[PDB]
């Protein structure tokens, strides 16, 4: 089908425009591709616009998107903020199977898109590592003050494994606690390149 | 013949061996390019030019750890480029001045495919190149051993996973029947997936998606997606657990569902967009 060369994707504040990868694997066969940038509330606001805003790729193609930046610094400067970017492929109609009933399908990748104000103090690679806890029988509220949204994976109460997470930048983000923890608190968070970082061992505040 | 490197280090007649540290780019995407110009940190200089010519050549070229791994390569010696690993002792250049040249060995490579998140790490060796000198007044023939260490990680961003699936699915199994819907997914490095379905839906319990067709809509239908028995309406995403190397299939049913009452002759066409969210 048609995949994006990323799995997310960071705005650096100031950024005239940022670069993502598409490209079609169908040795033959043509795609629509629309895409557009939603924001944490999955609604369509203007505050990203995509470039090309629609063509084609007509079997193995490679081309690439320009996401631009449209909200005039009108965004938290101290902090990430989380969009969403939604890329489709609309496949052309088949005049063939005109008499026929069909389901047509029309796969969308959607990744994350952070906006990063191009002044922090804690450094990225350095963030992960501020993540703190508390628990209860029931509420294990995961804590990240620092200005990255960090999206804790493979987080388990030791005993039991849980459910991942995405903490929001100097906010909490609650997950249920399954009784079999005791304390060993054991996660990895995925980084801006989509890749593990090394388990971590849970520092309650 | 003698050769210095950029930060100083030398080796004098005869060969020897020294550390070439260089700093790659951070980043580097499937598909594209790793370029590790040797021609600004390695120079050489013939050293009796007005009655002796000097003879280089690449040796060997050796590859090593996240390189070896993760890369697919060529050397480009010259103006020309030849495999890396090297197989072959390349064409000789000549070196005829005290002056320091440099010496045009350029480094092409490309993550794969299945190229991790760190595909070169921070101080690891990356190649051995070996420069081979001689020269058309005698018989000697000295070796000049080049380490290429890498001063920081080279990470390959994890792509976007691939969803298999053959074109328009067609529903025709008369009105009552019900076909399966081929699509599967294949991430080239293990992550978490996730997807919903949108489109426009025609009941209270948002899972009946219209119909959309030209000729004679067959009112009193709708397609209805299910995985494996359950029923999959909009916005209702669906953990896939983690996709790797072997495509996991959603296991979908395109099935026909009944929205008013007065089910009625007809083509039943749908268009459904399917989301795979990313972690
Ligand atoms: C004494 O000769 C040295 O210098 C000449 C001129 O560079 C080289 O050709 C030769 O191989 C030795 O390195």
């Amino acid at each position: 089908g048609v995949a994006l060369g990323a799995t997310r994707v960071i705005y650096p504040a100031g950024q005239k425009q940022v670069q993502l990868a598409v490209t079609n694997n169908d040795e033959n066969s043509t795609y629509l591709i629309q895409s557009w940038v939603e924001n944490a509330d999955g609604v369509k606001d203007g505050r990203f616009i995509v470039t090309p805003p629609l063509f084609a790729m007509k079997g193995k193609k490679e081309n690439t998107l320009r996401i631009l930046d449209a909200t005039n610094n009108q965004l938290p400067q101290d902090r990430e903020s989380l969009f969403w970017m939604n890329v489709k492929a609309i496949p052309s109609m088949d005049k063939s199977k005109l008499t026929e009933n069909t389901l047509q399908l029309a796969i969308i990748s959607r990744i994350k898109l952070y906006y990063r104000p191009a002044k922090l103090a804690l450094p990225p690679d350095q963030a992960a590592e501020k993540l703190r806890f508390r628990r209860s029988a029931n509420s294990l509220t995961l804590i990240n003050p620092t200005p990255y949204y960090l999206t804790v994976t493979e987080l388990n109460a030791g005993t039991r494994v849980l459910e991942n997470a995405l903490v929001p930048p100097m906010g909490e983000s609650t997950v249920k606690l399954p009784s079999d923890a005791g304390s060993n608190i054991t996660y990895r968070t995925i980084n801006d390149y989509g890749a593990l970082t090394p388990k971590m061992t849970g520092v309650m505040e | 013949f003698a050769c210095k490197t950029a930060n100083g280090t030398a080796i004098p007649i005869g060969g020897g061996s020294a550390n070439v540290y260089v700093n790659l780019a951070p980043v580097v995407n499937v598909g594209q390019n790793l370029v590790v110009d040797l021609s600004t940190q390695i120079f050489c200089h013939n050293d009796y030019p007005e009655t002796i010519t000097d003879y280089v050549t690449l040796q060997r070229g050796s590859a090593y750890g996240g390189v070896l791994s993760n890369f697919s390569g060529t050397v480009k010696y010259s103006g020309s480029s030849y495999p890396f690993p090297t197989t072959s002792e390349t064409p000789r250049v000549v070196y005829n001045s005290r002056t320091d040249k440099p010496w045009p060995v350029a480094l092409y490579l490309t993550p794969v495919s299945s190229a991790g998140g760190v595909a070169i790490k921070a101080g690891s060796l990356i190649a051995v190149l070996i420069l081979r000198n001689t020269n058309n007044y005698n018989s000697d023939d000295f070796q000049f051993v080049w380490n290429i260490y890498a001063n920081n990680d080279v990470v390959v961003p994890t792509g976007g996973c691939d969803v298999s699936a053959r074109d328009v699915t067609v529903t025709l199994p008369d009105y009552p029947g019900s076909v399966p819907i081929p699509l599967t997914v294949y991430c080239a490095k293990s992550q978490n997936l996730g997807y919903y379905l949108s489109g426009t839906t025609a009941d209270a319990g948002n899972s009946i998606f219209t119909n959309t067709a030209s000729f004679s809509p067959a009112q009193g239908v709708g397609v209805q997606l299910t995985r494996n028995g359950t029923i999959i309406p909009a916005n209702n995403t669906v953990s896939l657990g983690a996709v790797g190397t072997s495509a996991v299939s959603l296991g979908l049913t395109a099935n026909y569902a009944r929205t008013g009452g007065q089910v009625t002759a007809g083509n039943v066409q749908s268009i459904i967009g399917v989301t795979f969210v990313y972690q």
